[PDB]
């Protein structure tokens, strides 16, 4: 249970170009 | 990725940013993101426990199943 990790993470600023994958990976169920 | 024939390396870019610093946080740092990610909102049912894992860095990220992989998130 790193502080640092968890900062690290937001402290800096939640990546983008994952936003992608991060986000879209959601998917997961074809009509 | 429709019509693939390129391979370019900004995905680095996501790890660059993880990977600049200590793999420590890793898997360690998209788990967390998945918590944001899940939150039904546009996504009502989810499996935040099993996407946990699952994830995959993209992949791309950087492309290491050696070090870790995990779901991330955006501002």
């Amino acid at each position: 249970q790193p502080q640092k990790c968890q900062r690290e993470f937001q402290q800096e600023q939640h990546l983008r170009a994952c936003q992608q994958w991060i986000r879209q990976q959601l998917a997961g169920s074809p009509f | 990725q429709s019509g693939p024939q390129q391979g370019p390396w900004l995905r680095e870019q996501c790890c660059n940013e993880l990977y600049q610093e200590d793999q420590v946080c890793v898997c360690p740092t998209l788990k967390q993101a998945a918590k944001s990610v899940r939150v039904q909102g546009q996504h009502g049912p989810f499996q935040s426990t099993r996407i946990y894992q699952i994830a995959k860095n993209l992949p791309n990220v950087c492309n290491m199943k050696q070090i870790g992989t995990c779901p991330f998130i955006a501002i």
